[PDB]
């Protein structure tokens, strides 16, 4: 879950 | 009948852009006039505008850069179907 | 070694997309990375927002990756095509994706090459502009595919997502489960087509140019899907949109995710899907597929709409509601074809329609209808495909049955060459169940006429929630 992918910290 | 629309989610509202959306068969050359008599209108108001793009191919329409403001007189334009203040989309 | 992903899609039987082109609207991205240089062409139109290295592309060169990747993509062999409309914060705007979307007609319009499949790995919130464009898109003969959004919330609410004519697609994960992350997660609802693997997804990554990263999202999802799209259209590169949606739907995994993930009221909305690939054993066959409407909302006059494709003929019309204050359902002309309506009972906080539409062609179908009788029936007097029934009152053999104070409506077929049957199933009751056979496809599911909250049919199974009842499942084959 990488902060690149909204909406996750990052 | 031309209506307006803005996202339902405050944050990820852009004010200060619009897409004037026009009636399905309006041309290119419609479009294009419709934007030059905003301007026009606007201008005559004191207020600057940018028409940005003019759209043709999948919807007809423009983009401008204007104050909300000059909303009532835009849905007033020949043509117009709608208008949506531009919004953020983002990666998924 | 294989990718728990791709084994996910590939089918119990098996033996791409070359022919199809892939847009791919997103990031900007690594093209020289050797998962994919040389299969990906930079277009170099950008529309993005100013802010507000590595970083920049790790999103779209991902993507690309999931899509056409040399090692670990779906579509091994694809051409795409990128356009940068996400700046480096992963964010854009409505307005630049609809210059794209325009960029895209454009250029095909100049240069015109096989099956278009366009990638839209971003959301926003519901846009009447950006649908509208979808929608426009997709009727000039574009696929698009979109992803189902991240915020574990209904699809319904954002956009491309929403769009009418756009494939949308979830998340779910190696056990099979809807992807969540507290308050995130794959959205869900009726505006989802299917779900695809979309957590722990390894793909490229702009680190360097052979690295690889795992990442999770609906775009990861929806880049199975694109890629599934790339090969299926490749393999019949004639298949309408429809007909591409039936094909995707029909070679899914069915009934393996566990629907006590999603919210109570989304269960019954949401399709229990998981995205594969076609086996190596496709001969004619019965295609049919289960459409919700919106709400109908709580209005004393209020109708719900369930429409098919242009190339789809309605089969049958059933409705629900959750609280049971229905009118129930007819299907209607509408522009000489036929649609499915639901009525709302007055103080009914609404219902919805539920059409069944399948790729029947030389179907010649008509509706048979008899008003309340003193119980009420009618026939095809022809196969029978579907029974439905609505009353205006406030309460209480290819034929179809009704309460006496209701209309009863068949839906009746001169489909030479098809075979149907009816299948019943009763019990004393939250819900009772009946499926046909394997190799049958049901075309209508009704109850029998003890308050029957609605009918729906979940793949080849009916269902008939209540709050002595029969549920009445009809099947048919070539």
């Amino acid at each position: 879950f990488v902060g690149t992918t909204f909406a996750f910290e990052x | 009948t031309a209506t307006f629309h803005r996202c339902a989610k405050d944050p990820w509202r852009l004010p200060g852009t619009y897409v004037v959306v026009l009636k399905e068969e309006t041309h290119l050359s419609q479009s294009e006039r419709t934007a030059r008599r905003l301007q026009a209108q606007a201008a005559r108001r004191g207020y600057l505008t940018k028409i940005l793009h003019v759209f043709h191919g999948l919807l007809p329409g423009f983009l401008v850069k204007m104050s909300g403001d000059l909303l009532e007189l835009a849905l007033k334009l020949p043509h117009v179907d709608y208008i949506e203040e531009d919004s953020s989309v983002f990666a998924q | 070694s294989i990718p728990w992903n791709l084994e996910r899609i590939t089918p119990p039987r098996y033996r791409g997309g070359s022919l199809v082109e892939v847009y791919l609207l997103d990031t900007s991205i690594q093209s020289d990375h050797r998962e994919i240089e040389g299969r990906v062409m930079v277009t170099d139109f950008e529309n993005v927002p100013e802010e507000d290295a590595s970083k920049c592309d790790s999103h779209g060169t991902h993507l690309a990756g999931v899509v056409s990747g040399r090692d670990a993509g779906v579509a091994k062999g694809a051409s795409m095509r990128s356009l940068r409309v996400l700046n480096c914060q992963g964010k854009g705007t409505v307005s630049g994706t609809l210059i794209g979307l325009e960029f895209i007609r454009k250029s095909q319009l100049v240069q015109p090459v096989g099956p278009l499949v366009v990638l839209l790995p971003l959301a926003g919130g519901y846009s009447r502009v950006l649908n509208a464009a979808c929608q426009r898109l997709a009727r000039a003969g574009v696929v698009l595919v979109t992803a189902a959004g991240n915020f574990r919330d209904d699809a319904c609410l954002y956009s491309p997502a929403s769009a009418p004519e756009v494939i949308t697609v979830g998340a779910t994960n190696a056990q099979d489960q809807p992807v969540t992350l507290g308050t995130l997660g794959t959205n869900f609802g009726r505006c989802v087509d299917l779900f695809a693997p979309g957590e722990d997804i390894i793909g490229a990554s702009s680190d360097c140019s052979t690295c690889f990263v795992s990442q999770s999202g609906t775009s990861q999802a929806a880049a199975h899907v694109a890629g599934i799209a790339a090969m299926m259209l490749s393999a019949e590169p004639e298949l309408t949109l429809a007909e591409l949606r039936q094909r995707l739907i029909h070679f899914s995994a069915k009934d393996v995710i566990n629907e006590a993930w999603f919210p109570e009221d989304q269960r019954v909305l949401t399709p229990n899907l998981v995205a594969a690939l076609p086996p190596s054993t496709h001969g004619w066959q019965l295609f049919c597929r289960t459409v919700w409407s919106a709400h109908s909302g709580p209005t004393r006059m209020a109708t719900a709409i369930a429409r098919c494709a242009p190339d789809e003929e309605l089969l049958s019309c059933s409705s629900f509601s959750r609280s049971g204050k229905r009118r129930g359902e007819r299907m209607e002309a509408q522009g000489g074809k036929l649609v499915c309506r639901a009525h709302n009972a007055f103080g009914g906080e609404g219902v919805y329609a539920i059409a069944r539409c399948c790729l029947l062609p030389q179907a010649n179908c008509s509706v048979h209808t008899a008003p309340p009788a003193e119980g009420t029936r009618v026939h095809c007097h022809h196969v029978l495909t579907g029974c439905s029934s609505h009353w205006e009152v406030e309460d209480l053999p290819n034929q179809c049955v009704g309460h006496r104070e209701a209309s009863i409506h068949a839906s009746c077929c001169h489909a030479p060459g098809l075979e149907c049957k009816v299948k019943e199933h009763g019990i004393p009751q939250e819900q009772v169940t009946v499926a046909c056979e394997e190799g049958w496809t049901l075309t209508g599911c009704s109850a029998l006429p003890s308050h029957v909250l609605g009918a729906y049919a979940v793949d080849n199974t009916c269902v008939v929630r209540s709050r002595a009842v029969t549920a009445v499942a009809i099947c048919c084959r070539s």
